[PDB]
RNA sequence: CCUAAAGAGUAACGGAGGAGCACGAAGGUUGGCUAAUCCUGGUCGGACAUCAGGAGGUUAGUGCAAUGGCAUAAGCCAGCUUGACUGCGAGCGUGACGGCGCGAGCAGGUGCGAAAGCAGGUCAUAGUGAUCCGGUGGUUCUGAAUGGAAGGGCCAUCGC
RNA sequence: UGCCUGGCGGCCGUAGCGCGGUGGUCCCACCUGACCCCAUGCCGAACUCAGAAGUGAAACGCCGUAGCGCCGAUGGUAGUGUGGGGUCUCCCCAUGCGAGAGUAGGGAACUGCCAGGCA
């Protein structure tokens, strides 16, 4: 699951989620997952829609994650009433529509189409399939 | 004296021929010549390194500087301002005096000698050479020494390149193997 | 608070004097300082003693 | 459990205090500021924890010198 | 660099001059020959000059870059600072020591009646 | 320091760290000086000691957190020193107040500098505690009939 | 008057590095000595003094060259004050303000005082 080596800080502000994304072109590979809607990408979520798609492609061609959870998420414990900031539970990215997620190369447009058909039952927002433009 | 007179007279036509140099001031001059005297083994009694000193001082025949620690080191046990060495810088007369020594009287006297290496250059044409024993000068004795000390060598250069470092130094009869 | 406390005292024979705090470890020798001794309204001599 | 923050500082009335066309009397402060974020200029002062206050009376001027591009505080003797 | 390492030697006292805001007497050493020039407060105008690439005061001397040619100069710019009518200048020795030659000049210029 | 919404201020058992000192030099001044790191060569010497040159350009340093500063250096070295002065202070900042802070300049006397000048501690911001009672020294004040003295005041300073 | 050189300011990278060429009568630099004035926590390297045989190599200055650093539109986009609206964790509309990045393009500086040499 991806995580952060280390940070300089163990917890972080809530913040918020607003604007369009950055790095929105398929830059790396042939055919890319877009995400269509805003919200939070856990670290769990990224690798069960890597393996979908690892798998539905057979290990062929090449597979990039242009996403990393880098932002801390902490809970409270149950029957917990304050008494200080909550303890780092998992590990999130934020996601605002136009971010391309993975990018897929070394394989036909059909087979990438489904294996991100695959990839994208496993995800939270709505994405849709995008192809590398020459400008 | 010596050196300098043999150098302004006929080292310097030489060289204006080889490398086709167009001016006078172009052709490389020996700017200084600089010991240096590491002693590493002073951090437990300092009195080693004021006889390496008093060693230095009549070899060169110039008081020394005793050169401290740049920064604190863990490995080699010292902290910084610690005395681990001292080095002597030779300019003008003194320069030509000792490298007069050196040439002709010290280098052969080395135990075992076959012949400096050629290879000993660091890109801008500057020589360097490891001395093994001081005792290899006329100034100190065999008897008279308690512990055997080596010292470094380094030859600054007004050179860009290493060839033609190596040829001025050819022209003093430089031992090259 | 290793640095105790000490007082110049002037030598014009004032009994005017300055205060200030000494490390009497690692300085054990006293402390003289020339200062200006609004009485005679002249600069002598000032010389440590106790608190 | 418990925290082990929940400590800070009195705030320290930092900043600008006149801008720039106040008029100022002589020994007004300019700025409060932690090291020599702007400099002194002409007819300005610079006090031992970098308060920059006015020398003369006159109108205060920002202006950027030199080139490092360093905000220096003069004033305009008027 | 040594050109750069002087300037950095005189810059302290020059802002310090710009600040008091007065007229200078800026000093230029060279190996053989030694300048002099009063500088207005602005720091944009000289008011006198002396040095001894002037044929003036050239003629007169053995070499231009001695302790004795600078003692002439110092004389020179002193007396016609007095003409105009200054006294009172402060002394810029522009990095160099105040020593030698720059102390020579600096002497003859006091002795002539320059107050500083 | 962040939360703090580009003036100031701004809460929570919000997120992170520090203080309860040090220094007669680590203060003053004059003169000078400029880092880290890596590459190349070199006795013992090694990944790293000291020497030389080059690149680099402050990525170092700053007595101790962090932030803001610092080359005219506020960083580093040396000489001479006691301005870590006394009486004051236009004006200003910041506090409900008690208070806290910055300060040109004036008088006296000083140090450094040829001089212009600079110096009323320290790159700056923590290192602390009111009042009462009491102690010590000083004093052109007071002194219960009067002269003294005790005691009180005032100035300096100390204690738990 | 013009050219070149020095000094002191005004102007802060369109003014900086690099690359190519170029200057020594004066000026400047290196350079020549050092017993001295003065100087090295060693060293006449630097500082300093006494000099003018040599040299424009290095440094410094001047001219060319987009190769970099750097500068930089227009348009669009982001954000946003006020008013209004929605499917309200976020947006849209009216109106005003309008970046950053990037693109075209540029860039190899400009200017006063004094002095000196030369024609
Ligand atoms: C869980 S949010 C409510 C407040 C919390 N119990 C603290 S104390
Ligand atoms: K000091
Ligand atoms: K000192
Ligand atoms: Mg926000
Ligand atoms: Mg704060
Ligand atoms: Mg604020
Ligand atoms: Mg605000
Ligand atoms: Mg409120
Ligand atoms: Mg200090
Ligand atoms: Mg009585
Ligand atoms: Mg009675
Ligand atoms: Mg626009
Ligand atoms: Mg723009």
């Amino acid at each position: 699951m991806l995580q952060p080596k280390r940070t300089k800080f163990r917890k972080m502000h809530k913040g918020r989620n607003r604007g369009l994304a950055q790095g929105t072109d398929v830059s790396f590979g042939s055919f890319g997952l877009k995400a269509v809607g805003r919200g939070r990408l856990t670290a769990r979520q990224i690798e069960a829609a890597r393996r979908a798609m690892t798998r539905a492609v057979k290990r062929q061609g090449k597979i990039w994650i242009r996403v990393f959870p880098d932002k801390p998420i902490t809970e409270k414990p149950l029957a917990v009433r304050g008494k200080g900031k909550g303890n780092v539970e998992y590990w999130v990215a934020l996601i605002q529509p136009g971010k391309v997620l993975y990018e897929m190369d070394g394989v036909p447009e059909e087979l990438a189409r489904e294996a991100f058909k695959l990839a994208a039952a496993k995800l939270p927002i709505k994405t849709t399939f995008v192809t590398k433009t020459v400008m | 004296a010596k050196l300098h007179d043999y150098y302004k007279d006929e080292v310097v036509k030489k060289l204006m021929t080889e490398f086709n140099y167009n001016s006078v001031m172009q052709v490389p001059r020996v700017e200084k010549i600089t010991l240096n005297m590491g002693v590493g083994e002073a951090i437990a009694d300092k009195k080693l390194l004021d006889n390496a000193a008093a060693d230095l001082a009549a070899i060169s025949g110039q008081k020394p500087l005793i050169t401290k620690a740049r920064k604190s080191v863990a490995g080699f046990k010292i902290r910084q301002g610690y005395p681990i060495g001292c080095k002597v810088t030779l300019r003008g007369e003194r320069m030509w005096e000792f490298f007069e020594r050196l040439i002709t009287i010290a280098v052969p006297r080395i135990r075992d000698f076959r012949g400096l290496s050629a290879k000993s250059f660091d890109g801008r044409g500057n020589y360097s050479m490891g001395v093994r024993e001081q005792i290899i000068f006329p100034e100190i004795d065999y008897d008279k020494v308690d512990r055997v000390r080596g010292l470094d060598i380094t030859i600054t250069t007004t050179a860009k390149s290493d060839e033609e470092g190596r040829a001025l130094l050819a022209a003093f009869d430089f031992p090259f193997r | 608070g290793i640095r105790e406390k000490i007082k110049l005292v002037s030598s014009a024979g004032t009994g005017h004097f300055y205060t200030t705090t000494k490390n009497k470890r690692t300085k054990p020798e006293k402390l003289e300082l020339k200062k200006f001794d609004p009485v005679v309204r002249q600069h002598v001599i000032y010389k440590e003693a106790k608190i | 459990g418990s925290t082990r923050n929940g400590r800070d500082s009195e705030a320290k009335r930092l900043g600008v205090k006149r801008f720039g066309g106040e008029s100022v009397l002589a020994g007004s402060i300019i700025v409060r500021q932690r090291g020599t974020k702007f400099h002194a200029g002409a007819n300005v002062g610079c006090g031992r924890d970098h308060t920059l206050f006015a020398k003369a009376d006159g109108k205060v001027k920002f202006e950027v010198k030199g080139p490092k591009n360093r905000k220096f505080i003069s004033i305009e003797a008027e | 660099d040594k050109k750069s390492a002087r300037i950095r030697r005189a810059t302290r006292a020059r802002r310090k001059l710009q600040e008091l805001g007065a007229t200078r007497l800026v000093v230029h050493r060279t190996p053989r020959h030694i300048y002099a020039q009063v500088i207005a407060p602005n720091g944009s105008e000289v008011l006198v000059a002396a040095s001894t690439v002037e044929k003036a005061i050239a003629e007169q001397l053995k070499y231009t870059g001695n302790k004795d040619a600078a003692a002439a100069v110092g004389k020179a710019v002193a007396e016609r600072a007095l003409e105009k009518g200054i006294k009172d200048v402060s002394f810029d020795r522009s990095g160099f020591q105040y020593h030698g030659r720059v102390q020579a000049l600096a002497d003859a210029a006091r002795e002539a009646g320059l107050q500083f």
